[PDB]
């Protein structure tokens, strides 16, 4: 019955262009008493509950309803008077239906005025109880929303008040803001949802926010109001009204005792739930606690609390909290010193899990330090964490540039003991790149030759039946450490090296029946002639060797275009041929191995290849 | 400095700590100024004979005197928070025979500080057990157990914090567990205050709040559910190693009570208390005679007292319930099985909370559509009644996508974020220390609306904004349900009435797609 007369008064109403009662709104009223007494009928009596056609009426008659209100000149009664209508059941919002109304309710600048009006009424019907707490509820939802509205997308609070003219529910809120004594009677009149003393925290936080210079007789009023919810047991409830306690003494009013008093109350016993409140109220707070801390001279014991609290709850997990406090602000620090060993230790003992990046963030810290100049065991304490950490294994990215910057403000040999072996083996050689290159800044890397020729034998014959990487991640420290300004005046040191690379490259070049050993050679032979012009002369027709069995290999992926699985193993093959290409071709004190070479270049101008290095031997030709 | 070189820097103040209400920090702050945080490998050892004759010195004196605001209160929570900063291997009975003479002084006096020692020098000899064993193990455990003989005079004196989280649990127990079972018998199955079987007479409900005004005091009835919420935690963890007798229907009522009686004004022990709960409803024949004792209706929001704090325990609560409904999924009749679709629609289309637990509840749906149609496949004469409930759950499917499409410019807002903070956050890696592909070319080239978004701007924002990819979850929410649909409207063909009225040629192409 009630769908039946829910579609025929939509049916009337859809016949013609507007309503039937020509906006009169009775038989409306008669449909929400329908309503009512359907939905007690369904209570009482317990048939058959929680339909389909149920919610779709109701989807219909709030449309109508909603329909009608929009379309009134007094629409401020019957929409309070719709949330009436589902105080007992009934769902909680038409998503987009009735919330759709509102944001229409919400105009822009309020040039008609009415929203002004309906705040009035609004706020009264918060502060009178003639429904239950949901439907307050949605009244914070409709206050809040059109105060932040107004804040965002417009001046803070520049359009309602402008001399103190036309206020006119802000005395309202004055009488609202004056019952809070006695804890606003929660322990004596018992209200389940506790949405409604968060509606008032965060109403009061809108005015404390927006603008507080054009009021000035309530400031005592808010500030007792948000420090009534100083003193209850909850945890979010307090965090907030610390939060904007700290608004407030930000902004302005700003008192001597407790404002040490709530800074050391925001940074002792704060638990997991409440982490970005208390980050937004520390960060609001403190930046002009150090510029009024610091309006007499010594007093500076805001550092001494951060320290007491900070060797309180030692080595446990909140005082990662503290450990990125300090992290956030640097400007106000590089002014202790036992700061450095505390992160350093809490650094190193949460290296070993998940919060690495807190780690790094700890480091860069430091060099943010330093770099504010412009001790000792710390020093190498800090680099042994960052090679454990670099080792151990974005940002590690960032880890190898801070120790690279930091190496020029252990310095032994460490990588001995460096499956994942390989994956260790990578990362020793991204380290010993600058390693190698951050000491002995005056080209001086002689004196440890010996021990990282020692060091770096076992990976120097690495890819012989493993992978590429290692090879292709050690060739820049290799010609890092085959620049040595050449032996013509300094002893033969770096000449058995030479030597001994070279017959490497040589012994390797022999190995031509897997696809693993030809890649050795042309590496190392093109970091020798790189870094050297002088190269293996009397030696260069494997590399022709090499060169053709390149070519014939070329031939086995002619017929193919791409490879369906292990790509890579072939444009790392093509990318060695253009390094093959320069390499013997640079140098034309060939013998009687220019003729097969140039057969070899013109069957590769032959056959179907890419045009990258195509382009690369027509310039070669130019040369 | 991590060497025998502390001593001298309070070889000063070596002696005690005379006149002790200006020299705070003279010899208790030893573990406090700069000597607490060095590496030690094997270097205790070099200065730990030298603490525990001191600290022994420190405990001596400094009696039960708990009334007085800290002449002396400081520094015995001083040497209490030392007592579990230290870590030690070696030496472990010098440590054992001074610490017990104070936990066997205080086992009926709870109020103004008195005996908080308890609770960390107990939790620190188990420690001390744990890294070896020093066969004493029928000695320290005797105070708990006078502890659970005065609760009796601690409930008639008051007409507490047991703590026994790792009291009784050692992880090996070759002990007896009957003087476990009646020391937790002696006050779990008894009215907490004399005063809670008279508040069901006004049960038609359920309390929101404890107690209406009849305690005076007011938080000694929040320190007794507090314990008695860990002893409910801690009883789960006996169940594993031996079965528990002498009672198995008296947890239930319990249960249902802490949850009706946990104060709004706190929110940490619900935590574990829904810890406990799930971890009995984890087992196979725990599970059985709970649904049963609650009748499946003290389940609801109950559970979330005080609505402020009934928002990071919501995910928890609904995955545990959701879980044992999954669970049992045969002892659901079908008017169990309408009133919880009833529920987790709504908690589906509840916008407020994470898209994991609506992916959750829409999973649960389609795990209740197969009882569905076996009770549907049972009695044919509710075989219409079920049908239409099939028609609910992919209805609130219907309404999900729809509170999905109506945010969708909204969405894009948060896209081109999207785009711009992963846009910096790419190019920022090029700044490799990788090569061969620039002194290659050095070698070579040297010689030749705002409707939802009103909620991101309130001062309080107390959660951060997400930056993860919006479109994905909607992709990830879109394939769920639709997977979900297909399955449920192909599982309707089941419902079709009978083809005699239609009286089709070929009723073999009936009840397979026409209906």
């Amino acid at each position: 019955f009630f769908t039946n007369m829910v579609d025929l008064f939509n049916t009337m109403v859809i016949t013609n262009g507007d309503e039937w009662l020509k906006k009169k709104g009775n038989m409306i009223l008669k449909l929400k008493d329908m309503l009512n007494l359907t939905l007690k009928t369904i209570k009482e009596n317990s048939f058959y509950i929680d339909h389909l056609q149920l919610n779709q009426s109701i989807a219909k008659f709030q449309a109508l309803y909603l329909r009608f209100t929009e379309l009134s000149e007094r629409d401020q009664n019957p929409l309070l008077l719709d949330f009436i209508d589902f105080s007992f059941s009934n769902g909680i919002k038409a998503s987009y239906s009735l919330k759709k109304f509102i944001f229409h309710n919400i105009i822009a600048s309020s040039n008609k005025e009415k929203q002004n009006n309906f705040i009035n009424d609004a706020t009264l019907f918060v502060l009178s109880d003639k429904c239950l707490d949901a439907r307050i509820f949605v009244l914070k939802n409709v206050i809040n929303s059109t105060l932040i509205y107004e804040v965002a997308t417009s001046g803070s609070l520049k359009s309602y008040l402008v001399e103190d003219k036309k206020p006119k529910w802000l005395e309202l809120l004055h009488n609202k803001i004056w019952k809070n004594s006695n804890a606003i009677l929660a322990y004596d009149v018992l209200d389940h949802h506790d949405l409604f003393r968060f509606e008032l925290l965060q109403l009061s936080a809108i005015f404390i926010k927006a603008d507080p210079e054009i009021i000035a007789e309530i400031k005592k009023d808010i500030i007792k109001f948000c420090w009534n919810f100083i003193k209850l047991e909850d945890t979010l409830i307090k965090q907030s009204a610390y939060l904007v306690t700290s608004y407030f003494i930000s902004k302005f009013d700003f008192p001597i005792k407790v404002v040490t008093q709530v800074f050391v109350a925001l940074l002792r016993s704060s638990h997991v739930e409440a982490r970005y409140l208390v980050k937004q109220s520390l960060d609001v707070l403190t930046p002009v606690l150090h510029e009024r801390m610091n309006a007499a001279g010594t007093p500076d014991t805001w550092i001494n609390w951060v320290k007491r609290v900070m060797v309180e709850n030692s080595s446990s997990q909140n005082n990662i909290l503290y450990q990125f406090l300090i992290s956030h602000p640097d400007l106000f620090f590089n002014s202790r010193d036992l700061f450095i060993s505390n992160i350093i230790h809490h650094m190193n003992k949460i290296t070993f899990s998940d919060s690495h990046t807190l780690a790094i963030d700890l480091a860069s810290l430091i060099l943010y330090w330093e770099n504010k100049t412009l001790s000792l065991h710390l020093r190498e304490a800090c680099t042994a964490f960052l090679i454990r950490y670099v080792c151990a294994s974005e940002l590690g990215l960032r880890a190898i540039n801070i120790l690279s910057e930091l190496i020029s403000d252990v310095k032994l040999v460490y990588f001995e003991k460096f499956s994942e072996n390989i994956l260790y083996y990578c990362m020793n050689a991204l380290d010993v790149l600058y390693v190698f290159f951050k000491n002995k800044t005056k080209e001086w890397i002689m004196e440890n030759l010996p021990t990282i020729q020692n060091l770096l034998e076992k990976c120097i014959k690495s890819d012989h039946h493993d992978v590429q990487e290692a090879l292709q991640k050690v060739l820049q420290v290799i010609m890092k450490a085959i620049k040595a300004q050449g032996v013509s005046v300094i002893i033969e040191e770096e000449s058995p090296g030479k030597t001994f690379i070279q017959m490497l490259t040589s012994v390797i070049t022999q190995d031509l029946q897997e696809t693993s050993s030809v890649t050795a050679g042309v590496t190392l032979a093109w970091v020798l002639f790189m870094n050297f012009p002088d190269n293996i002369v009397p030696l260069l027709t494997p590399l022709m060797k090499t060169f053709s069995k390149l070519c014939k290999d070329h031939l086995s992926i002619s017929q193919p275009k791409d490879a369906m699985a292990l790509e890579e193993a072939r444009i790392t093959t093509k990318l060695l041929e253009k390094v093959l290409y320069i390499l013997s071709l640079k140098v034309s004190l060939l013998g009687d191995s220019r003729r097969p070479f140039l057969s070899t270049v013109a069957l590769l101008i032959d056959h179907s290849m890419d045009q990258n290095f195509l382009r690369k031997i027509v310039n070669m030709s130019r040369s | 400095m991590s060497l025998t070189e502390q001593i001298e820097q309070f070889a000063s103040r070596f002696r005690d700590d005379d006149a002790t209400l200006q020299s705070r920090y003279s010899t208790l702050s030893e573990l406090y100024d700069i000597m607490e945080l060095l590496n030690s490998p094997e270097d205790y050892h070099f200065f730990l004979q030298a603490v525990i004759p001191l600290l022994l010195n420190q405990l001596k004196e400094v009696p039960i005197s708990y009334d007085a605001h800290s002449p002396e209160q400081k520094l015995r929570n001083s040497m209490l928070d030392i007592f579990n900063r230290c870590l030690m291997n070696q030496t472990f009975q010098p440590y054992a025979m001074e610490v017990l003479e104070f936990l066997l002084s205080v086992l009926p006096k709870e109020n103004e500080e008195n005996g908080i020692l308890c609770m960390k020098v107990l939790t620190t000899l188990f420690k001390s057990f744990k890294s070896i064993l020093q066969d004493k193990l029928d000695s320290f455990i005797r105070i708990i157990i006078q502890i659970y003989k005065n609760t009796p005079n601690l409930i008639n004196q008051t007409f507490l914090r047991s703590s026994m989280f790792s009291f009784k649990i050692l992880s090996e127990c070759p002990i007896t567990m009957v003087t476990l079972y009646s020391s937790y018998k002696q006050l779990t199955s008894t009215s907490l205050p004399e005063f809670t079987p008279l508040i069901m007479n006004l049960l038609n409900t359920s309390i929101s709040t404890e107690i209406i005004n009849r305690p005076a005091y007011c938080d000694f009835i929040l320190a007794q559910i507090k314990a008695t919420s860990f002893l409910a935690y801690v009883f789960i963890r006996g169940y594993a190693p031996e079965f528990l007798q002498d009672y198995v229907n008296f947890v239930p009522d319990l249960i249902i009570r802490l949850l009706q009686d946990c104060p709004s004004e706190l929110s940490s022990a619900r935590k574990e208390l829904l810890h406990a709960t799930r971890h009995i409803l984890s087992t196979n024949y725990k599970k059985l005679f709970l649904p049963k004792l609650d009748y499946l209706f003290d389940e609801r929001i109950l559970i979330g007292n005080g609505f402020t704090m009934h928002e990071t325990l919501r995910p928890l609560a609904y995955s545990t319930v959701a879980d044992f409904i999954h669970n049992i999924r045969s002892e659901l009749q079908l008017s169990e099985i309408e009133k919880t679709i009833k529920i987790y629609t709504g908690y589906l289309l509840d916008e407020s909370l994470a898209l994991t637990v609506q992916i959750m509840s829409a999973k649960l749906l389609l795990n209740l559509v197969e009882r569905i149609l076996k009770l549907g496949k049972e009695n044919p004469q509710e075989a219409p009644r079920a049908k239409k409930l099939l028609m609910i759950i992919i209805d609130s499917y219907m309404n999900r996508f729809k509170t999905l499409n109506r945010q969708y410019d909204t969405i894009m807002k948060y896209y081109g974020r999207y785009e711009t903070h992963k846009k910096e956050k790419a190019e920022k890696l090029k700044n490799s220390i990788q090569d061969n592909d620039k002194e290659s070319e050095e070698f070579m080239r040297k010689v030749l609306v705002e409707m939802f978004d009103i909620k991101n701007y309130a001062p309080i924002l107390l959660l951060p904004t997400p930056t993860n990819d919006p479109i994905k979850d909607a992709f990830y929410l879109y394939r769920t349900l639709m997977s979900f649909l297909k399955t449920i409207i192909h599982d309707l063909k089941v419902f079709n009435p009978p083809p005699n009225e239609y009286t089709v040629a070929n009723p073999k192409l009936w009840a397979s797609v026409s209906r």
